[PDB]
RNA sequence: UUUGGUUCUAUUUUGUUGGUUUCUAGGACCAUCGUAAUGAUUAAUAGGGACGGUCGGGGGCAUCCAAGGACGUUUUCAUUAAUCAAGAACGACAUAAACUAUGCCGACUAGGGAUCGGGUGGUGUUUUUUUAAUG
RNA sequence: GUCGGAUUUCCAACGGGGCCUUUCCUUCUGGCUAACCUUGAGCUUGGCGAACCA
C-alpha cells in the first residue's frame, strides 16, 4: 500500500505458529504483569515495553504469555494514556515539522510532508472518533498541538 | 487492494490449468472457496484438494485433472430470480448438456440444476465447465 | 473420601478411580497436595480398534493447569492401576448454539464457546505433552474430510502407542476422522 | 457421445495426452506417440508388444516433455530413481 | 463485581488448603526417594 | 516442473525461501541464553537485540544493536535455547 | 428458587354504596445473597506507529535542522483501507512532446545474467595486531 | 396379473419432515386436554394447553 509514498516493500514480523509458547520460559504470568506495570510506571510506550521484554528477558509476545494484550492490562491497571501512542507520535512529529517550517519558511518539501502528516493525523482521528476511544468533537489544531504533546 | 478472494482463487485455477500444471496454491481461503471447490469436485472437474492452515487465513492446494476448460467468477453477485437462471445459462454456458452455473441460495451454495430441483434462487457466484 | 474427588455424578467406575486418586494422594508425599484440590466431573468409556478401552476423564476447565502440572505422573499411575486401558484427561467445555434470525438474543456468544473452538481445544487436550505444529484437512473426492494433525517430534514416547485411541475418542466425541503424523 | 438408443455416433473419438490429459487435435503436428518395447526375462524385446505414451504439442513445446515422460515412466515401474514427486 | 470476589475467594481457599496439606506432605517421609 | 509436491517441499528449499514465502510463515530468528564473565546470572537475549542489553546485576553490556543480527561482545558464552 | 426496604394499581368479597386498611394478586424502584468455564476473534506476503544499523547528485539555511524509502524485527495498534466530484498544496502567473505518448491498487502466469540498497550463511579470500570483531 | 392402458411387496435416484448427538428452534393465564402413565376381558373410569384458539 504505502499511501504517502510509492514503496511496495514487505518487511514485518512473522509470529510463530505456537499459540501456547515456548516451553523453555520459567517465569509466571503475574511476574511479567508486574514487570509491565513497573516499566510503564516510569513512562514508556507499549512498543518500547514489547521490545524491552523481548530482549532483556525471554518474552516472545505478551499476548501469549499472559491471557491478554498490553494496553488492555495497562487500562485495567489505570496507566492508559489520554491519547494512544501512534496518534501521539504523529502529532509530535507534526509540531516538530511545524517548528521547522516556522523556523525556515522556504523548506517547501517540508510543507508537502506537513500536509501528508496532517492527512495521516486526520485519518487516525476519524478512526479513533468512530470507535470512541476519543470523544466526539475532538479536533486537532496547531495551537492545541503545541501543548497536546505533554 | 484484494477485494474478491474467490476471484483470485478462480483466476489461479484458470492460469494453472492453462499452463498445464496438475497442482495449484490458493491464498487466502474464505468459506465460499471451500464450497466452490466442493461443487467443482463433486462433478469430476478437479479432484482432491487440501486445506493448509496457518493461523492467519489458510491456503488451499488443489490437484488438477485435465477435465477443466474454464472456471470463472461473476462480480458483482447479481440477484437472480427463477427466469434469470436460464437466461444466465443461455448467456454464459457453452452448451445445454453440460456446464454449471454456481449460485449461493439461502439453502447453501449450489449449481443451477439442483437449484432448479430445490426450486430456490439467490445470488450468482460463478460458473464452471 | 471417594465422594469428594467426584464432582456431581456418582457411578461405580468413577468411585474406583476416586479410590485410586486418594490412594495416590496419601502415598507419594512429593506430589501430595498437588493433586488434592482438583476434582473431576465425569468418566467416559471409549472402545478402540485395538481392544483396550479408553478412560476419557472430563474435568472442570479452570482446574486444567493443575492437571497440566502433574499429568504425566498421574497418567502413568493410571495406566499401571488399570490393565488394558488408556487414560486421557479432557476439559468439559460448553458449546453454545449459533443464534439464528428468528431466535431471541441471549447476550453475545463468546468465541471460546463455539463448536470449532472447543473441538480444536479438545484436539489439543488429547495430545498434552506434545505440541501441534500443523494441521491439514484432506477433502476427498467422495466428499469426506479427514483432518491430519502434525505433532512435534520431541517426547512422543509418551503417546505413540495411544494414537489410534486418540482417533477413536475424537471420532466418537466430534464425529470427525483424524490421522496423526510426526514430521521428522 | 450417443443419441437416444444405440447407434454409436461421433466419428473419430480423439486421443488424449498422457501428460496434461487434454485431447489432441487432428492437425497438432507437434504431438508425438512414444512407443516403448517391454522385455520378458531375457534382455530382449518382443516385436509387437508395447506400452504407448501420447504427448501433446503444448507440453513438448514448453520443454516439459522430458519431466512428464520421467513421471509416467516411473509410474509404470520401468524407471526407478529419476523423477521425484518432491521437487 | 461479586464474581471476581467469588473467584478470588475460591482461589485463596484452594491455595490455603493446598498449603495446609502441603505441610502434612512435608511432615510425611518419602519411601520413593529412599528406594 | 509441472508436477510437484506443494504439500511436502524439501527441507533445503523451504529453508531457502523468505520467511513469509514458505508453506506456513515463521520466524528465522532465535533466542540465546548467554553467560557473562564474573557473576553467573544467565540471561536470555533475542538474536536481533535492537538495544544495548546488559546484565541486570551490573553494567556489563552483551550486545550492541545492528541492522541485522546484533553482534555480541568479545567475552560471552552463549547457547541456542 | 430466594431474602430486604420503597412505590403504584387492583377484583372477589368481608352486610350494603361510599371511607380508612391488612393479607393476597400484579407492577416498577432499591439493597446484598446465591448460579454459572464469568465475559475482549486472528494478527491478512492489508495498513499505520515505535525501534536498530544504514542508504540517497532528496530539501532548506549558513559556510546545523527536520523529513523519506528499503531492509531487519517472536515490538505496538487493530481494519484504521483502494480510487477519488467539490476543494487544496506544488509545478521548468498554473502552462509543455508535463512522454513510459502506457491512470492507480490487488492477484497469477517463461526464463537468463549484470547492477543498486539491506539482510542471512559459507572453518571461502585479503587487510589490521601473521591471527580477533569490522570493513 | 387389463386388452398400446394401469397396480402393488421391490431393489435406486430426487427433493421434504421429525428425533438424538453439550444444539430453546420466546413463554404466562385460560380452556380441547391432545397425541392421554390413561387397559375395563381383547375399544375402558383418571397423563403434560396449541396439534384448536383467545
Amino acid at each position: 500500500g504505502r499511501m504517502h509514498s510509492a514503496g511496495k516493500g514487505i518487511s514485518s514480523s512473522a509470529i510463530p505458529y505456537s499459540r501456547n509458547a515456548p516451553a523453555w520460559f520459567k517465569l509466571s504470568s503475574e511476574s511479567v504483569i508486574e514487570q509491565i506495570v513497573k516499566y510503564a510506571r516510569k513512562g514508556l510506550t507499549p512498543s518500547q515495553i514489547g521490545v524491552l521484554l523481548r530482549d532483556a528477558h525471554g518474552v516472545t509476545q505478551a499476548r501469549v504469555i499472559t491471557g491478554n494484550k498490553i494496553m488492555r492490562i495497562l487500562k485495567s491497571n489505570g496507566l492508559a494514556p489520554e491519547i494512544p501512542e501512534d496518534l501521539y507520535y504523529l502529532i509530535k512529529k507534526a509540531v516538530s515539522v511545524r517548528k521547522h517550517l516556522e523556523r525556515n519558511r522556504k523548506d517547501k518539501d517540508a510543507k508537502f510532508r506537513l500536509i501528508l502528516i496532517e492527512s495521516r493525523i486526520h485519518r487516525l482521528a476519524r478512526y479513533y472518533r468512530t470507535v470512541a476511544v476519543l470523544p466526539p468533537n475532538w479536533k486537532y489544531e496547531s495551537a492545541t498541538a503545541s501543548a497536546l504533546v505533554n | 487492494t484484494r477485494s474478491s478472494v474467490l476471484a483470485d482463487a478462480l483466476n489461479a485455477i484458470n492460469n494453472a490449468e492453462k499452463t498445464g500444471k496438475r497442482q495449484v496454491l490458493i491464498r487466502p481461503s474464505s468459506k465460499v472457496i471451500i464450497k466452490f471447490l466442493q461443487v467443482m469436485q463433486k462433478h469430476g472437474y478437479i479432484g482432491e484438494f487440501e486445506y493448509i492452515d496457518d493461523h492467519r487465513s489458510g491456503k488451499i492446494v488443489v490437484q488438477l485433472n485435465g477435465r477443466l476448460n474454464k472456471c470463472g467468477v461473476i462480480s458483482p453477485r447479481f440477484n437472480v430470480k427463477i427466469g434469470d437462471i436460464e437466461k444466465w445459462t443461455a448467456n454464459l454456458l457453452p452448451a445445454r448438456q453440460f456446464g454449471y452455473v454456481i449460485l449461493t441460495t439461502s439453502a447453501g451454495i449450489m449449481d443451477h440444476e439442483e437449484a432448479r430441483r430445490k426450486h430456490v434462487s439467490g445470488k450468482i457466484l460463478g460458473f464452471v465447465y | 473420601p471417594q465422594a469428594k474427588i467426584l464432582s456431581q455424578a456418582p457411578t461405580e467406575l468413577e468411585l474406583q478411580v476416586a479410590q485410586a486418586f486418594v490412594e495416590l494422594e496419601n502415598s507419594s508425599p512429593e506430589l501430595k497436595a498437588e493433586l488434592r484440590p482438583l476434582q473431576f466431573k465425569s468418566i467416559r468409556e471409549i472402545d478402540v480398534a485395538g481392544g483396550k478401552k479408553a478412560l476419557a476423564i472430563f474435568v472442570p476447565v479452570p482446574s486444567l493447569a493443575g492437571f497440566h502440572k502433574v499429568q504425566t505422573k498421574l497418567t502413568r499411575e493410571l495406566e499401571k492401576k488399570f490393565q488394558d486401558r488408556h487414560v486421557i484427561f479432557l476439559a468439559e467445555r460448553r458449546i453454545l448454539p449459533k443464534p439464528s434470525r428468528t431466535s431471541r438474543q441471549v447476550q453475545k456468544r463468546p468465541r471460546s464457546r463455539t463448536l470449532t473452538a472447543v473441538h480444536d481445544k479438545i484436539l489439543e487436550d488429547l495430545v498434552f505433552p506434545t505440541e501441534i505444529v500443523g494441521k491439514r484437512v484432506r477433502y476427498l473426492v467422495g466428499g469426506n474430510k479427514i483432518q491430519k494433525v502434525l505433532l512435534d517430534s520431541k517426547d512422543v514416547q509418551q503417546i505413540d502407542y495411544k494414537l489410534e485411541s486418540f482417533q477413536a475418542v475424537y471420532n466418537k466425541l466430534t464425529g470427525k476422522q483424524i490421522v496423526f503424523e510426526i514430521p521428522s | 457421445m450417443e443419441n437416444d438408443k444405440g447407434q454409436l455416433v461421433e466419428l473419430y473419438v480423439p486421443r488424449k495426452c498422457s501428460a496434461t490429459n487434454r485431447i489432441i487435435k487432428a492437425d497438432d503436428h507437434a504431438s508425438v506417440q512414444i512407443n516403448v518395447a517391454k522385455v520378458d526375462e531375457e534382455g530382449r524385446a518382443i516385436p509387437g508388444e508395447y506400452v504407448t505414451y501420447a504427448l501433446s504439442g503444448y507440453v513438448r513445446s514448453r520443454g516439459e516433455s522430458d519431466d512428464s515422460l520421467n513421471r509416467l515412466a516411473q509410474n509404470d515401474g520401468l524407471l526407478k530413481n529419476v523423477w521425484s514427486y518432491s521437487r | 463485581n461479586r464474581q471476581k470476589e467469588r473467584l478470588a475467594k475460591r482461589d485463596a481457599a484452594i491455595a490455603k488448603m493446598k498449603e495446609e496439606a502441603a505441610l502434612e506432605a512435608s511432615k510425611q517421609p518419602d519411601l520413593k526417594k529412599m528406594e | 516442473v509441472l508436477v510437484q509436491d506443494l504439500l511436502h517441499p524439501t527441507a533445503a528449499s523451504e529453508a531457502r525461501k523468505h520467511k513469509l514465502k514458505t508453506l506456513v510463515q515463521g520466524p528465522r530468528s532465535y533466542f540465546l541464553d548467554v553467560k557473562c564473565p564474573g557473576c553467573l546470572n544467565i540471561t536470555t537475549v533475542f538474536s536481533h537485540a535492537q538495544t544495548a542489553v546488559t546484565c541486570e546485576s551490573c553494567s556489563t553490556i552483551l550486545c550492541t544493536p545492528t541492522g541485522g543480527k546484533a553482534k555480541l561482545s568479545e567475552g560471552t558464552s552463549f547457547r541456542r535455547k
